[PDB]
């Protein structure tokens, strides 16, 4: 029973990783975060200061 | 028209410097310039 219930729970984490998009959160928060102040970084040089 | 080499490049006023090489990419036939999402030249159509 308890191989069963870790097996089955195990499938479960696979099927909701698949589905749901926004589980890897914190990750793509991050590389979002460098991405976006990158683009603020080479952005900033077509400002006239 | 050279390629594979750094050069300065004068596309009609792109005056950019950079190494041309053969793209994939296809414009549509008005479209001359190219860019990518920091808005910097990406490709350029040769006017010959
Ligand atoms: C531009 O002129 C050259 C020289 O006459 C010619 O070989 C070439 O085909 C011309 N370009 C186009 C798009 O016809």
């Amino acid at each position: 029973l308890i191989a069963n219930q870790f097996n089955s729970a195990i499938g479960k984490i696979q099927d909701s990783l698949s589905s749901t998009p926004s589980a890897l959160g914190k990750l793509q928060d991050v590389v979002n975060q460098n991405a976006q102040a990158l683009n603020t970084l080479v952005k900033q040089l077509s400002s006239n200061f | 028209l050279v390629k594979n080499k750094c050069v300065n490049f004068n596309f009609n006023g792109l005056t950019g410097t950079g190494v041309l090489t053969e793209s994939n990419k296809k414009f549509l036939p008005f479209q001359q310039f190219g860019r990518d999402i920091a808005d910097t030249t990406d490709a350029v159509r040769d006017p010959q």
